[PDB]
């Protein structure tokens, strides 16, 4: 189950 | 970082990105937000970024640990997980002291309320990923509360396919399904968040329509492994 | 880490590896050292493989901001570059006073004391690629130094084979490529280094023929983008 | 041009 990946910009 | 410029400090967050060093980019994030000024849009995304980079190694490490540390059931393991979770706890503390300290009181516009409010219940599910007792239930409560406040200002404030209101909807529903054992209401909540989005697609342009619609498809991702 | 047991230490390595947590296994394998003791043949790739992975991310964001700074020619980006570059420096000057204080003066077999000779040219390479005047060229004779005495050790005491020794010679070859301006000298130790392995592989069991044809699809793979 | 990853194990 995949949250926001946010990691980016 | 109190002895260097707040731009300065923005423009080394932006190089440490581009370096892929995330605790610097953190640490710089956070000099800039201790200047005491509210965050523009762009800023308020390199906070973000920053943090849940850094969070994202611990709890990716955490896991590895406790999973090796359940496998077993000398001290070794059990020590090591308990040092990443604490350094964990004490960066999810450390988000959680700059929204209180004093970005949410002084957030009025609904873009940047919501935003911090949703920050909030992230870093919360996140304490209450690693919690056991006593307190848990207090950190699950204290997440539900903040993703909450900021539904019912995104409810009230921003259209269906606003990317922020997309994402905390999406967030809100894998804290229901991990976090809350309350899978129904996650997937209620995908649901209707993604059936309302999409028609709202028709008011969107171009680019506007491809931020939203990457967003739906986390959803239904979701949707597709809950069902 | 004076105050945890030897054993506890590299337990600790082991599960950081694990983790991917390579600060926290560079940080097990140096209280290891520094408990006194040689280190054995996993022992030795513990602390080879933490410190490889902790400077490898350093090198790798020191070369975005080196990058960024030659197309710029404010101070951020140069004082962000330097503070990288300091950062990595410290990091290389930790492993070279292990290796001085006192892993190399206590190797007296050639599989360990090539192995820490290796790491010593390794970690003079390192420093200097970011090495500029007055010192780059003392760096670069450290460095080729190093590498010599292991390479005069291998040859008399290894099979060509030896994956110690092939990676050994890979090295080397990239410090005559890249830091010493020197392609010959780097494409014939390439050359002769491949040939000879290929000449010996007739000597070897299933599993060190994949160990030592791996090394040499490296010194292949060199030449290929060097000629 | 690589030198030896050493990364793994
Ligand atoms: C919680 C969260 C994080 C990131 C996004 C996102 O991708 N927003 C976005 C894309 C394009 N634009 C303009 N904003 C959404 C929600
Ligand atoms: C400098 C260096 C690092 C790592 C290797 C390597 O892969 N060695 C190896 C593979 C299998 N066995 C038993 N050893 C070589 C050289
Ligand atoms: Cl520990
Ligand atoms: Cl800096």
């Amino acid at each position: 189950a995949g949250s926001i990946p946010g990691r980016r910009s | 970082m109190g002895s260097m410029e707040r731009a300065s400090l923005i423009q080394k967050a932006k190089l440490a990105e581009q370096a892929e060093r995330y605790e610097d980019m953190a640490a710089f994030m956070k000099g800039a937000v201790e200047k005491g000024e509210e965050l523009s849009c762009e800023e308020r995304n390199l906070l973000s970024v920053a943090y849940k980079n850094v969070v994202g190694g611990q709890r990716a490490a955490w896991r590895v640990l406790s999973s090796i540390e359940q496998k077993s059931n000398g001290p070794e393991v059990r020590e090591y997980r308990e040092k990443v979770e604490t350094e964990l706890q004490g960066v999810c503390d450390t988000v959680l002291g700059l929204l209180d300290s004093h970005l949410i009181k002084e957030a009025g516009d609904a873009e940047s309320r919501v935003f911090y409010l949703k920050m909030k219940g992230d870093y919360y599910r996140y304490l209450a990923e690693v919690a056991t007792g006593d307190d848990k239930k207090r950190i699950i409560d204290s997440a539900r509360s903040a993703y909450q406040e900021a539904m019912d200002i995104s409810k009230k404030e921003m259209p269906p396919t606003n990317p922020i209101r997309l994402g905390l909807a999406l967030n809100f529903s894998v804290f229901h399904y991990e976090i809350a054992n309350s899978p129904e209401e996650a997937i209620s909540l995908a649901k209707t968040t993604f059936d309302e989005a999409m028609a709202d697609l028709h008011t969107l342009s171009e680019d506007s329509y491809k931020d939203s619609t990457l967003i739906m498809q986390l959803l239904r991702d979701n949707l597709t492994l809950w069902t």
